[PDB]
């Protein structure tokens, strides 16, 4: 009569075409490069993930210029006292400072003493 | 990191790679839907084919379907069918109206019928017929209709 219909695939691939119902098969012929699509994705991945980190450990350094600086511009300077000393204790003993290029350091050290 | 002004906008390079974490993060999701897609099994099952296949098997159900579910191309022969059925039944109706009027008309005398009059039921039936379009289905309920139609 009227009442019988396809299958389960017929149907998922009419759905497919109709934009409310699409699958993912823009990387079903990448088989012997997907996996390593999502190794050097998971590498770039932990790449920006450990510079991210570093780069909002350096933030902190960003955070405390913008802070000395600030302090400057409200004339603390007692706590700018404690403050650059802080921030040089850090750029010795902050990590993120002992991995960061030899330039950056050296701007950082310049702006630090201006 | 470079300079100092490169720490300025530190906190801007933190933003654009917080951007091409989250791009990548995209791009890592979008793979394991990729490595998803490359099984014919996967979490993405037939639950809109499944709602057509549970519930659309009824032309009530196709309504519950397209109307919340959706419509797809199946709906549209199905209200096809639908309405060729009604058209055939309106059709059966009609001409079975058109029957019994013919019937009542049976033994008013010939005479007092006009070439207008002929003519006007012929116009109602030609019109009638023209109700019913053609639909090359194999006969299932057609035929019953087909005899009623013919007789």
């Amino acid at each position: 009569m009227e009442s019988l219909f396809p299958n389960k695939g017929e149907i998922i691939r009419e759905l497919l075409k109709d934009p409310l119902i699409l699958k993912n098969d823009s990387k079903r012929s990448n088989g012997s490069e997907l996996e390593l699509d999502s190794s050097d994705l998971l590498q770039r991945e932990a790449i920006l993930a450990n510079e991210l980190n570093i780069l909002d450990n350096l933030k902190t350094f960003l955070n405390l210029i913008k802070e000395v600086k600030t302090n400057l511009n409200i004339l603390e300077l007692e706590n700018c006292y404690y403050s650059l000393q802080s921030l040089r204790k850090k750029m010795r003993n902050n990590a993120a400072y002992l991995k960061q290029s030899f330039n950056f350091q050296q701007s950082i050290s310049t702006y630090v003493d201006t | 990191m470079n300079g100092i002004d490169d720490l300025l906008n530190i906190n801007d390079r933190i933003k654009q790679v917080q951007n091409e974490r989250n791009e990548l993060a995209s791009k890592l999701q979008n793979l394991k839907q990729s490595l998803a897609s490359n099984d014919t099994e996967v979490a993405l099952s037939e639950v809109i084919a499944q709602d057509i296949i549970e519930v659309g098997a009824s032309v009530e159900g196709l309504e519950q379907l397209r109307a919340k579910y959706g419509d797809l191309q199946i709906l549209n022969k199905l209200e096809k069918v639908a309405v060729q059925q009604t058209q055939m039944q309106a059709g059966v109706d009609k001409l079975d109206s058109f029957e019994r009027q013919l019937d009542e008309l049976a033994e008013q005398p010939p005479d007092q019928f006009t070439l207008d009059d002929v003519k006007a039921l012929h116009s109602k039936l030609t019109s009638v017929f023209a109700t019913v379009p053609q639909i090359n289905n194999i006969d299932s309920q057609y035929a019953a209709y087909n005899k009623l139609k013919s007789k």
